[PDB]
RNA sequence: CCGCAGAAGAAGCACCGGCUAACUCCGUGCCAGCAGCCGCGGUAAUACGGAGGGUGCAAGCGUUAAUCGGAAUUACUGGGCGUAAAGCGCACGCAGGCGGUUUGUUAAGUCAGAUGUGAAAUCCCCGGGCUCAACCUGGGAACUGCAUCUGAUACUGGCAAGCUUGAGUCUCGUAGAGGGGGGUAGAAUUCCAGGUGUAGCGGUGAAAUGCGUAGAGAUCUGGAGGAAUACCGGUGGCGAAGGCGGCCCCCUGGACGAAGACUGACGCUCAGGUGCGAAAGCGUGGGGAGCAAACAGGAUUAGAUACCCUGGUAGUCCACGCCGUAAACGAUGUCGACUUGGAGGUUGUGCCCUUGAGGCGUGGCUUCCGGAGCUAACGCGUUAAGUCGACCGCCUGGGGAGUACGGCCGCAAGGUUAAAACUCAAAUGAAUUGACGGGGGCCCGCACAAGCGGUGGAGCAUGUGGUUUAAUUCGAUGCAACGCGAAGAACCUUACCUGGUCUUGACAUCCACGGAAGUUUUCAGAGAUGAGAAUGUGCCUUCGGGAACCGUGAGACAGGUGCUGCAUGGCUGUCGUCAGCUCGUGUUGUGAAAUGUUGGGUUAAGUCCCGCAACGAGCGCAACCCUUAUCCUUUGUUGCCAGCGGUCCGGCCGGGAACUCAAAGGAGACUGCCAGUGAUAAACUGGAGGAAGGUGGGGAUGACGUCAAGUCAUCAUGGCCCUUACGACCAGGGCUACACACGUGCUACAAUGGCGCAUACAAAGAGAAGCGACCUCGCGAGAGCAAGCGGACCUCAUAAAGUGCGUCGUAGUCCGGAUUGGAGUCUGCAACUCGACUCCAUGAAGUCGGAAUCGCUAGUAAUCGUGGAUCAGAAUGCCACGGUG
RNA sequence: UUUUUUUUUUUUUUUUUUUU
RNA sequence: GCGGAUUUAGCUCAGUUGGGAGAGCGCCAGACUGAAGAUCUGGAGGUCCUGUGUUCGAUCCACAGAAUUCGCACC
RNA sequence: GCGGAUUUAGCUCAGUUGGGAGAGCGCCAGACUGAAGAUCUGGAGGUCCUGUGUUCGAUCCACAGAAUUCGCACC
């Protein structure tokens, strides 16, 4: 009955920042305001392998842009010619420039994200991908984890149709500040309305 | 969960309960329409409806309703009779599938195919 | 059948929930309407009613009149008796059912066969003729019974023989609250003849109508009446039930402990009836205590038509007899065989050196409560529901009923058959609720205490109702609402009354052709906007493209608190500082039961010793906190002054580091050791020692569980809004009346008061859309000069009490600002029919108000002040810490 | 097994679709 | 027609020297109830039929008049 | 071949041969109320089935057509 963020409250402890960055009393908002945009064009880049963290660190106010993704060989390109085109587009809001740094995710099937962008890439396919949603997750749990919960609310039948699915291929701990959980989500539609899976990954205790 | 209570009218929603006395014979019948009536103040505001009565020996008296559309379901003639008593009516205990004799009843009426027996439009 | 000529000539209805079966786009408002069990419609209708498509199926498709389906039910073939319904208080005998079990015998029924019936179309199987499905059929069989006979013998019945002794009558014993008539033993206490003490006896949530110098009982002595069973009486005895309580005489019930004798099933068990018959009426005449329905009132009165309490019959019981009859339930007869049993409660009795509480036995009367089984959950576990059975039964579903309509009986009322017109839709039982609950019980909180300060009546600041005004704006109506949201309803974030513009509008884009951006008055206009007159010309500089930055013209294209908690997430609450729940597995419970709360004890405490079939998994736990408060070092701060240095008398400026202060890192109080307590547990008291003490205080976090309560007026967003509109520009105004209340909030009723002159001490705060002293002009609201002051420097407090000396003399005033004569102001388009404050004249209610809405237990409400924001701004709202108390 | 401190308090409408 | 009661609180009605306006009840407040009645304590509720006169003073009385209303007159 | 009555607000119907209409039910509404009811108020509803002509003027009349209906001429 509560959706519990274990992530956020505690970027220190295991769970580092989707943003780490510094302005003073009056130069705080044009900053903010770019951390929106450079973050909505390289997800729509990303996501032939999509991005498991995003992290904007700003050195001075110019941008160390930080992409995990899990083929950077597509974003690198051909070599060299898209990391052009992605520091022009990413320093261009900004008025300032922004260095593209890649990270490989590291095995897709343990990740703070992917577990929720394999279940909801599905959908595309209109079929009924509930045959492909449950083994999604278990596959990806022999792969790492300890324990994991699913939690799909969306349009998910026909016509008139929107109600919500919970599934547990593992126990969850709920927000314990100690241990190596994440939560996540991802969305998706489906010609109806949206499809939104959530996830609590109990990857392990400490 | 008192069952001289509870019994009444509790979950059910077509609700069983429809008095329907008298017998002393067959339910399908033919009734004639021995005097017209339109009289008697009601909650629904029947309009039009002439409801009259039927010489039925039964052991008491008893009426019919007009079953369908067709203005003219005149006091001399005589009809079928059968079931189907809508929480509107008081009294009735029928209704009457009433275009025999003269009385027509469906007037061009496209829609009304084999509910009513109605011939083909323009295909 | 064989060539031409052409897919030519051949299909549709239910409808579309969900039943086998396909769904949406829309309509009309329980309209019209299907109405079979269900289900649909109560302005968002999946099939009502229209329509789009498609569906089931195709000479077919829905549906209809009846009735069994599924569904197990009238049961020789097929059965349920704790249930629907369900062994009927009760059995005198008349017929009837079962008649003890085997030998020698018998085959009528038993069963098998041989032979007859059922010519022909069966049911049930094959083979075929038409092209063939069908159709036309032929062939193969199976027919319980009944006939006529041959056999085979285990039952059914018999026949001859015998027994097992079911059944009784004698013989002989032994006791109780006796079926019916008899004899009848004994407390109280009325009210009297007279023996007395004087006023008080009954009765109650509180007392009453009688009664009392014509003496309230009581209490003796003398008498006249009515006639329970008080107990050796029971931790019990009998009895068909009922139903008696003392004991006895007679009729002498039942029995039933036994040497046996005598006859061999004379038997069991029953309907219609036979007797009996708790409640009650009929009596017919009375036997006529004490109590108590009615009777009769006094009384408690929202009506008592009442319960009291004295007074009060009937019930007490019943000679005698139609008595039906309901609660007399193993929710249950007749019973024999049943032989793991073992344990008590009782009765009679066989046998013991009866050294004995009964030892070895052993039936009866009764209860206890035991396997294999049977089996839900309680557990019932062989005489018990698991086998085996003789019937006299009841058993025909809702609602029709306990009911009538012929007459069997009855003294009439009724008993008793329990039929039937017709009608119609499921439930009785468990077991689980917990309704907010002047239960037993544990408690506990201003619930209540003891008590403190008051709110009230008259007058005042004021929002609904309701006056009806020209005309009226939402939602406000107990615990989930108060000063609305509005913290400024007279530019005001605009309701609304309007009028003046519009519907890409105020705001903001992507291309098309083009522009340099702005300062200053004059006249119009209520504002929006209108008509003129002058003054200006920027930076790259590819002279290209544009910037700052203004345009007109294209296509795309703009918006609003509109509430539902109910797609959901944050967030907040009063419940909550209870030591929470339910679960990963397990398993007794099919599942709502929590399943650790059970069984002993122990604490104020789910306190702590254990036990109990119960684990432990982590999010509440274990506690991190803020401010203290006392200090410890490093400190010295505009601070800040120990001890002296000058004094021109001001920490003034020399001059140094005790402590407040300011304060960062941080730190120290524990049953620590002393007496009493008891189990040297417990913990509770005082205290060594302290700046707190047994969370030391004050803030704080505020888990699941939180009312189907919110924040629906920033929330964050899924389902859905109006869009000639709920979209955006702009000047006016009027909310307050006044009968009515009613309160929230204000006060005025004089000395534990103030009034007049003079005297001793704190600070909580906010502070460049800032806050401002000294100082000038003052009757003062209020003008001016301006040092200063950014966080102890500037300033706004010079709290009010209190204290020393004077004045009233209890007096409507000297105090009451209700208010109304005039006078003035700080802003403003703006306050006037609209305020907010000032100077002098004054002076409406005034004199201690009842009833009955909760403040407030401690350093806490009387008492005693100062500040803040909204915002061009006046809240009495509220909001927070100090202090005489 | 003495258990009357006053008797009463209008209908609604809550109720997040569905096969499993 | 004469005589008479009567036009006194929502409701039943009391009342008068001839100077006050009453009560059971009903409403309302005060609270007790979330609420209301009871029961409570306080406030309030009047076409005194009209006119006229007596008179200190008329609700009252006498006189005149309306209007209900009652008995008897009527045969 | 007759010709007469009834038809009225959404229903029922009073009554109407010329001045063109009427009550309750039901409907909606200003509030109290989440919505209603207790208490407290407001609005209607039609030229009387209708159409050509009358007529200064129609439900009405002359006259035709509709709905409820009537017995007789009907064979």
């Amino acid at each position: 009955g509560q959706k519990v963020h274990p992530n956020g409250i505690r970027l220190g402890i295991v769970k580092p920042w989707n943003s780490t960055w510094f302005a003073n009393t009056k130069e705080f908002a044009d900053n903010l305001d770019s951390d929106f945009k450079v973050r909505q064009y390289l997800t729509k880049e990303l996501a032939k392998a999509s991005v498991s963290r995003i992290v904007i660190e700003r050195p001075a106010k110019s941008i160390r842009v930080t992409i995990h993704t899990a083929r950077p060989g597509i974003v690198i390109g051909k070599k060299g010619e898209d990391v052009e085109k992605l520091r022009k587009v990413v320093a261009d809001i900004a008025g300032v420039p922004a260095q593209i740094n890649i990270a490989e995710v590291r095995k897709p099937e343990l990740d703070a994200k992917l577990v929720a962008d394999s279940i909801t890439s599905q959908l595309e396919r209109r079929v009924m991908f509930r045959r492909a949603m449950k083994r999604a997750v278990q596959n990806a749990m022999r792969l790492g984890a300890k324990g994991i919960k699913v939690e799909v609310s969306g349009r998910l039948g026909g016509a008139e149709i929107a109600r919500t699915e919970w599934y547990r291929e593992g126990r969850v701990p709920l927000h314990t500040l100690r241990a190596d959980i994440d939560y996540n989500t991802s969305e998706a539609h489906t010609t109806y309305g949206v499809i939104g899976v959530k996830v609590w990954i109990f990857k392990g205790e400490i | 969960a008192t069952v001289n209570q509870l019994v009444r009218k509790p979950r059910a929603r077509k609700v069983a309960k429809s008095n329907v006395p008298a017998l002393e014979a067959c339910p399908q019948k033919r009734g004639v329409c021995t005097r017209v009536y339109t009289t008697t103040p009601k909650k629904p505001n029947s309009a039009l409806r002439k409801v009259c009565r039927v010489r039925l020996t039964n052991g008491f008296e008893v009426t019919s309703y007009i079953g369908g559309e067709g203005h003219n379901l005149q006091e001399h003639s005589v009809i079928l009779i059968r079931g189907g008593r809508v929480k509107d009516l008081p009294g009735v205990r029928y209704h009457t599938v009433r275009g025999a004799l003269d009385c027509s009843g469906v007037k061009d009426r496209k829609q009304a195919r084999s509910k009513y027996g109605v011939k083909r439009p323009k295909a």
